[PDB]
């Protein structure tokens, strides 16, 4: 399920994201030895945290947004969040004729584009596999012919089976709405709803 | 001693315990994930320059392993003299058989 944004629903301009906050949550156990050497240990997973802020909402905008959020809380679905700043179209073509060799469980994807894709991905972009909902950021990219060497920040959450297909454009965050236990919005005497905030967390 | 019946072995063990009682001083500290494999009763040489310690002999007494790669240790001070055996004498002539509990013949 997609969170309402002024792409799908421009008739409600108040539903735009006044300010997004992409939080990097990678819990680690960091210990500082007296000999000046700082040591880290990583066990848990990394999850992208998204915080959405909203302006004053008119009754119709709030009605639409609240209906969507209640539909989410009813069906227990997953809110999809689209960040416009990450929607630069660089890689274009078909992602079905590209092959990813299997057995890749590290933090690096080696894929043979088979000359079917034009353009090259840029570092810091958003990358995602077609069979897993986790979202990756490209930290480095080296192309030697048709084989690409894409480096990802989160260690690969799945081991490639050879059937996965890279996804570069149209990437959505399969988030789950936090702070929904006590979710409310105050209605002022002037008819507009205020104090609406969405603390979302990537529940892959 | 319950399980010891040899007089000289029991005397040696008592001497060892008496020597070992003179080293009553314990030390506790934590080490990183490296040094993994420490177990109780292992020889460790401690060296803390602030004290007058340079390769001081210790034996592991308590070891605790955590899942976040930290090992808590408690060392027990020992000495070299604990394991050398002092000379003893023979008690061979001081045996007392129980020749009682029976009627002596005429």
């Amino acid at each position: 399920m997609r969170l309402p944004d002024p792409y799908t629903n421009p008739e409600y301009p108040g539903l735009g994201f006044e300010s997004v906050n992409l939080v990097d949550n990678d819990p680690m156990i960091r210990d500082e030895l007296p000999n000046g050497k700082v040591k880290e240990v990583k066990i848990s997973a990394q999850y992208w945290g998204i915080n959405i802020s909203y302006p004053e909402l008119f009754p119709d905008e709030y009605a639409f947004l609240d209906s969507r959020l209640l539909e989410y809380k009813r069906t227990g679905d997953y809110l999809d969040v689209l960040l416009p700043q990450y929607e630069a179209f660089r890689v274009r073509g078909d992602t079905k004729s590209v092959t990813i060799p299997a057995g890749q469980k590290g933090s690096q994807i080696i894929l043979n584009t088979n000359g079917t894709l034009t353009g090259q991905p840029k570092a810091g972009d958003l990358f995602k596999l077609s069979t897993h909902p986790k979202v990756y950021k490209i930290t480095n990219f080296s192309s030697s012919g048709n084989v690409w060497n894409i480096s990802l920040y989160p260690d690969l959450f799945i081991t490639t089976t050879g059937s996965e297909k890279p996804v570069f454009n149209g990437i959505l965050f399969r988030t789950k709405l936090m702070n929904g236990d006590s979710f409310g919005s105050t209605l002022n005497n002037n008819g507009t709803y205020s104090g609406i905030s969405l603390s979302l967390r990537e529940s892959l | 001693f319950a399980n010891i019946t040899n007089y000289y072995t029991a005397r040696s063990y008592a001497d060892r315990e008496l020597k070992k009682s003179r080293y009553s001083r314990t030390l506790s500290f934590s080490v990183p994930y490296k040094f993994i494999g420490i177990e109780p009763n292992d020889p460790i040489a401690f060296t803390y320059e602030r004290y007058g310690w340079k390769d001081k002999f210790f034996l592991v007494d308590e070891v605790e392993n955590t899942r976040d790669g930290k090992i808590n240790l408690v060392l027990q001070e020992y000495g070299e003299d604990v394991f050398i055996n002092s000379e003893q004498v023979d008690n061979s002539g001081n045996d007392i058989p129980d020749i009682s509990n029976n009627v002596l013949p005429p």
